């Protein structure tokens, strides 16, 4: 049984929360933090994030694409 | 004997000796290995074993104590506390020897220790050692390595520890720290590990650090540290500086002039690479951090607020020295440019733009002359530095200096963007968009839009390297052409724009242009492939002669693509290829508004044949999991999703696909697929249902099955209903069960997590009943079959349903189920009618409301319920 990874992602982002700092790197290693998923976690999760950005779930802040720091939309 | 031998024997050609090993380890996991660990600890402690058998021993022990599964790591912690202390602690005892007696790239005991500690520190099961550790490091007699691998272990522990745990022994740790930080310590490995330990511990330090004195005394030792040749300890230190900089931001005035400034100026002069890598990423952090000072003081003096922390304006005294070197520094280019590397340059650029915003007017006098001097430098690595430096200061400095230059620049720019030197026109165009981007001098061109676009048409056919700043220059141009038609008032988005006369050429030049081999230069590909969904978005196909033929061309491009992706053996290559696909699941979106009712459908069918043979090859690898399905939930809407020709292939691979236990979310998708299916299983669906019967029984029988997928179970039978569906309406009650469980679901909407999707399922069973009642209307099947043998329970079936119906006002979806209940509920039987019937309020609130005009059919239904109501009295 695989737990829902995206829910984990939201929890991790909230866990790795800051109102100034937003850089993805921090959240990413946060995922590296605590435990670890299957070797292809980075690719598949990362694509999930990317696609939910495309849906407008979250709003860009710094950088472009998954290299940046980002904030929620209003 | 010992397991370490076993690790070597886990790879030993002796079959049985390996199976027996892989046997005690899977039993011992269940058995809990009470001594096993102690014995392993003693051998591991023994420096007489090869590094391999011991690092492997650490991986097994590790795999028996910690894990990449949070839960499994916490259970190994509970499994540990389950193990006897004599043997457990005894294991710890022999484990200490190993520190220094081996080399392990990853410390596994550290990660286990910290993980379990997260379980024993909280209860103080074994927090006593720490002070002993403190004495162990405040008095050193252990060889270098013994203390070294041990400090690396402490680092990992500080990392893997539950942040709320090494507090109890923080004081003792700080003692250990003080004796361990003196400048005298020699080994750069142990020192580095100590800095990295600091790094891992930086989360919860606050009380020790809430004293200016200690942090500064540290700063002191760190300064003694800044001249040592080994790079690694320095890096770990600048990293610490960054985090200490971010959380508890403190003054570097003491060390900036004394050590940060002099060091930096020579490093700048230092031709060596030391300056280039170790000192520049951190440098970008400090420069912007300082920018925080020139803007905090240049607003504090503008806000009449005295900052608790005060700026120094080193930057104002240094802007001038700084402007000429960085600008001269932009010359070491790389002809073939792939945008995936990180280097001092990017950090510098961010600081330049970020700092530039912070930067004062001194830089402009320092950049304008530089712009003039290289904007036409004959070189390419040089010519860029002038223009680039100019484009970076278009928004940072205040508009008084910036707006005039753009004004007189604009007349020159149009001719410049047409300068023989193609580079001048390339960088010129990107820059112009950078101007309207950073200054607001110009918004539209009338005698240049066409001429410029005449130049741009010709620009369409050059080298990628020249084209990457062109895709965005084009984007901004689209931004401009929107302000030559918008005017003051406007109709819906205009169907026709003048280029449409030559636009067809645009659309016919893009596919070839976008598919060139020399893609590695300047990161050209992405910037083109994106603007496409936008230019497609920013295109009109109402006439659509090109969308058709061009579409078949698109297939041809697709086919072209689907051949390197038929054999993608590299994750990056496959991932890279899904870029264009993603872009396709947006260009099709930008064409699909018009079905066109003929050719579009035929084209999809041809393409579908194309989409599916690869699907006929997408099985077992997880490929094309959702990129095509998204499209599918839109293709059915084109012709009502009849699918007369299709679904023949669908029967076995999904029939085994409904047999595959592993699919969960995969099957989730097939559900919205099945949603689109409700309009296509018109005939001869009866036999391949016994199949559905085992699969449906297995998934439905298991509770795990998604709560949402209750209506879809029956709602996709209507298409089967056209021909070859034969079950009668004995399923009506179970739908009277679902709307009965969503009420039963005590979904406390205290938080915004359950609601964001919630009012979707209602629309499911709603569409279900709607289709049922529409196609067929019946109160009940054989009255109620369960009452026949669930009667005693049927009492309550009507009393808690009576409580379900207790509410005077209900949601429309619940109400719809209730109205049917009013009818067949009076048709079922009269038992317990008087008591259950006299159950709830709003009866007069409803009777009055009923006599009100324009009431629908539902009001009439209630009155009938009065025939059977006049069946008891």
């Amino acid at each position: 049984d695989h737990p829902k990874y995206s829910d984990m992602i939201v929890a991790a982002i909230q866990a790795e929360k800051n109102r100034a700092g937003s850089s993805r790197q921090s959240i990413q290693k946060y995922i590296k933090s605590h435990y670890k998923v299957g070797e292809n976690a980075d690719s598949q999760i990362k694509l999930s994030i990317k696609r939910l950005v495309t849906t407008g779930v979250l709003k860009q802040t710094k950088g472009v694409g998954a290299s940046g720091s980002f904030r929620l939309a209003k | 004997m010992e397991l370490i031998t076993i690790l070597e024997k886990t790879v030993s050609p002796d079959r049985l000796e390996l199976e027996a090993a892989q046997k005690f380890l899977e039993r011992a996991a269940v058995e809990n290995l009470p001594t096993f660990l102690v014995e392993l600890s003693r051998v591991l402690a023994n420096p007489g074993n090869s590094q391999v058998a011991r690092v492997a021993a650490g991986l097994q022990i590790k795999n028996s104590l910690t894990s990449k599964d949070p839960d499994i790591k916490a259970q190994y912690q509970q499994r540990w506390l389950a193990i006897d202390a004599n043997a457990r602690r005894e294991v710890k005892n022999y484990v200490l020897q190993t520190l220094g007696t081996e080399t392990y790239r990853p410390s596994s005991a550290s990660q286990c220790v910290a993980g379990i500690a997260c379980a024993e520190i909280p209860v103080n099961q074994w927090p006593e050692l720490i002070p002993q550790l403190v004495a162990n490091v405040t008095n050193p007699n252990s060889t270098e390595h013994m203390k070294e691998s041990t400090l690396e272990a402490i680092g990992y522990i500080c990392q893997d520890i539950d942040p709320e745990q090494l507090q109890d022994k923080s004081n003792e740790i700080l003692t250990a720290i003080i004796q361990g930080m003196r400048k005298e310590e020699p080994s750069n490995n142990v020192k580095l590990a100590a800095t990295n330990a600091l790094l891992n511990s930086l989360e919860f330090t606050k009380a020790n650090f809430d004293k200016e004195s200690e942090r500064h005394f540290i700063m002191q030792v760190v300064c003694e540290a800044t001249q040592c040749p080994d790079t690694r300890v320095r890096v770990a230190a600048l990293q610490n500086l960054v985090k200490i900089m971010s959380l508890y931001y403190q003054y570097m005035e003491t060390y900036m002039g004394p050590a940060l400034f002099a060091i930096t100026i020579e490093a700048m002069k230092s031709d060596i690479d030391e300056v280039a890598l170790q000192g520049i990423e951190f440098w970008s952090n400090v420069c912007d951090e300082e920018m925080d000072l020139a803007i905090e003081a240049s607003e504090a003096a503008e806000q009449g607020r005295p900052p608790e922390h005060t700026s120094k304006f080193y930057a104002k005294g240094a802007l001038q020295y700084l402007v000429p070197i960085l600008t001269q520094t932009l010359t070491k280019q790389d002809e073939n440019d792939d945008d995936d590397d990180w280097n001092p340059c990017k950090a510098a650029g961010v600081c330049l733009m970020l700092l530039a915003t912070c930067c004062e007017d001194d830089i402009v006098p320092h950049v304008l002359p530089f712009i003039k001097e290289h904007i036409k430098n004959p070189d390419w690595r040089y010519r860029d530095a002038a223009v680039m430096a100019f484009g970076c200061i278009l928004e940072g400095p205040e508009p008084s200096q910036l707006k005039p230059l753009v004004i007189q620049a604009m007349p020159t720019l149009i001719e410049l963007m047409k300068d023989p030197s193609v580079v001048v026109r390339d960088t010129a165009a990107w820059t112009v968009g950078r101007i309207c981007e950073l200054l607001p001098e110009a918004a539209i061109n009338d005698v240049y839009l066409a001429p410029l676009l005449q130049c741009l048409i010709e620009g369409l056919s050059a080298e990628p390297r020249v084209a990457s700043n062109v895709c965005w220059a084009f984007s901004s141009l689209a931004e401009a052409a929107y302000e030559a038609a918008d005017v003051a008032d406007d109709q819906e988005e205009p169907a026709t724009y003048c280029l449409s006369s030559s636009f067809e050429l645009i659309v016919q030049k893009l596919l070839e242009t976008t598919d060139r081999p020399d893609g590695h230069q300047n990161n050209l590909r992405s910037s083109a492939y994106e603007s496409l969904m936008e230019i497609v978005k920013n295109s009109a196909k109402d006439c659509y002669p090109a969308v058709q033929k061009t579409t078949l061309v698109i297939m041809e491009r697709l086919q072209q693509v689907l051949q390197m992706e038929s054999h993608i053996q590299s994750t990056s290559d496959r991932i890279q290829f899904n870029d264009l696909q993603s872009l396709l699941c947006a260009t099709l979106q930008n064409v699909l508004r018009k079905v066109q009712h003929q050719d579009a459908l035929q084209i999809s069918d041809v393409v579908m044949a194309s989409l599916l043979r690869m699907f006929q090859s997408t099985a077992g690898s997880g490929g094309v999991q959702e990129d095509a399905l998204m499209a599918v939930s839109t293709l059915v809407e084109v012709l009502g999703g009849e699918f007369l020709k299709y679904m023949e292939a669908f029967k076995p691979f999904l029939g085994i696909g409904l047999k595959n236990y592993a699919e969960y979310q995969v099957c989730l998708a097939a559900v919205g697929l099945v949603g689109d299916l409700c309009r296509a299983l018109q005939s001869n669906i009866i036999p391949f249902c016994d199949e559905v019967m085992q699969l449906l029984l297995e998934n439905l029988g298991n509770e795990n099955v998604h709560r949402s997928v209750k209506p879809q179970i029956l709602s996709v039978f209507g298409d089967i209903a056209l021909a070859i569906g034969g079950e009668f309406k004995k399923y009506l009650e179970v739908v009277l069960n679902t709307l009965q469980q969503a009420s039963q679901a005590q979904v406390d909407k205290s938080d915004y997590d359950m609601v964001d999707y919630l009012n979707e399922l209602r629309e499911s069973c709603l569409e279900a009943y709607t289709g049922i009642v529409q196609g067929l209307k019946g109160d009940q099947e054989n009255v109620h079959p369960d009452v026949m043998l669930v009667q005693p329970r049927v009492e309550f079936i009507l009393s808690f349903i009576d409580h379900i119906a207790g509410d005077e006002d209900h949601t429309d979806g619940v109400v719809a189920c209730a109205a049917g209940l009013i009818g067949d509920l009076c048709t079922a039987f009269g038992k317990d009618v008087l008591k259950l019937v006299e159950a709830r309020p709003m009866i007069h609130e409803l009777l009055t409301e009923g006599r009100r005009s324009k009431t629908n059919k539902a009001k009439t239904l209630a009155t009938w319920a009065t025939k059977e109501l006049r069946k008891l009295k």
